[PDB]
């Protein structure tokens, strides 16, 4: 999906609907927020998996299924030079990487919420 | 007689001896979760929560542990065994730690 | 003295009943339920 263009304001249907794709530019962050919103939602398949070490290291193994940790993101983008929207795409990657603040403020993780006390995930987001 | 209690004397300290090197070795078993504990930070990892996992399992079946033998045998010498290489263990094993 | 369940507990309760050692018939049954709380808490401190 291409024309990297400004948000188009519609003014204003689904403006409280990119609200909730905000937890401007065109698609970039509008529709990558559904996808990992969708993703970590899907990846809710535990309240089965519980009774065990599962809130063990199967959390690391959540923490290194990050939003896709971000290399998946941050290599096609990473790649594309076009001047379209160069850096206002990246500014819903600026502010996509205030979606990577969003993830690590998606924070109220698991086990089962224990130890709160840190939740980070910049390193991708570096 | 004497040399017959005698010798189930030596049986009971030679047993209470071995399950007090039991739990006492399976806490400096437990300790190695720090061996490796994953590169225990240089200067910080902030954040840097919680809480070395190996450590919850040595918390856990020493828990279930002392409550079967709580279960199984009497109180005086689950208290010895478990006081005295229980608390030595904790402060040698953080020593070498 | 060993079951988990209710059904042999609910009938070896009633037929210890049947026979009339009741009090006793009672104080088995509640170390019974003693014991199934005793070991249901050892399922798990992981914070608090």
């Amino acid at each position: 999906d291409d024309d990297f263009m400004p948000l188009s304001i519609n003014d204003k249907t689904l403006y409280e609907k990119v609200l909730k794709i905000c937890w401007l530019y065109p698609m970039t962050c509008t529709l990558a927020k559904k996808t990992y919103s969708k993703i970590t939602a899907f990846l809710s398949i535990f309240y089965r998996h519980e009774l065990h070490t599962l809130n063990n290291i199967l959390v690391k193994t959540m923490d290194d299924i990050f939003n896709d940790i971000v290399n998946k993101k941050i290599r096609s983008k990473l790649e594309s030079t076009s001047r379209e929207e160069i850096a206002q795409i990246l500014v819903n990657l600026d502010y996509f990487i205030i979606a990577a603040k969003e993830f690590s403020n998606f924070m109220t993780r698991e086990n089962i919420l224990q130890n709160p006390d840190m939740e980070i995930r910049l390193s991708s987001i570096k | 007689k004497f040399d017959e209690t005698i010798d189930g004397f030596k049986t009971l300290k030679f047993k209470l001896i071995t399950i007090l090197r039991f739990n006492i070795r399976a806490l400096c078993i437990y300790d190695i979760g720090s061996f490796f504990q994953n590169t225990k930070i240089w200067n910080m990892d902030v954040g840097s929560i919680e809480l070395d996992q190996n450590i919850a399992s040595l918390i856990s079946e020493l828990r279930r542990t002392e409550s079967k033998l709580k279960q199984q045998l009497p109180e005086k010498e689950k208290n010895s065994i478990f006081i005295g290489l229980d608390i030595v263990n904790n402060y040698a094993l953080i020593k070498g730690a | 003295l060993s079951s988990n369940e209710i059904v042999h507990l609910k009938s070896g309760t009633e037929n210890m009943i049947k026979l009339g050692l009741p009090e006793q018939a009672l104080d088995l049954f509640l170390q019974n339920r003693s014991n199934f709380i005793q070991d249901l808490i050892l399922q798990i401190v992981d914070n608090p």
